[PDB]
C-alpha cells in the first residue's frame, strides 16, 4: 500500500525499474547446396493402406 | 437238431468333421516383390526376385 504511494501518485522511492517488451523481427534462406557434397538414391512405388 | 439260424449285424458309421487352420503373414515388403515377378522381364531385379 505504501511503495507504490511513491508509485502512483507523484512520490517515488528508492528503486526504480527498465523497460522492455519481447518485439519483432528476422531472417530467412537461399542456401547453395552444392555439387559434390549432398543426395539421394533413385527407386519407388510400393504401398500399404 | 434244427433250431440254428445264421444273423447279420448292419452298423452304420457317422462321418463326423474336422479341420486344420493356419494363419500365414505376407509383409507388404515380399507381396511387394511378388508383384513386379509376375511381370518378370529385363526390368525387375533377378537376384531381387
Amino acid at each position: 500500500i505504501s511503495l507504490t504511494h511513491q508509485l502512483r501518485t507523484g512520490f517515488h522511492p528508492g528503486i526504480a525499474f527498465t523497460v522492455v517488451r519481447q518485439d519483432r523481427f528476422a531472417t530467412e534462406q537461399l542456401l547453395y547446396a552444392e555439387r559434390a557434397s549432398e543426395s539421394y538414391f533413385v527407386g519407388q512405388i510400393q504401398v500399404h493402406h | 437238431h434244427p433250431v440254428d439260424q445264421p444273423v447279420h449285424n448292419y452298423m452304420v458309421k457317422r462321418i463326423h468333421k474336422r479341420s486344420l487352420s493356419a494363419a500365414f503373414a505376407i509383409a507388404s515388403e515380399a507381396l511387394s516383390l511378388l508383384s513386379n515377378t509376375y511381370v518378370d522381364g529385363t526390368e525387375i531385379d533377378s537376384s531381387l526376385r
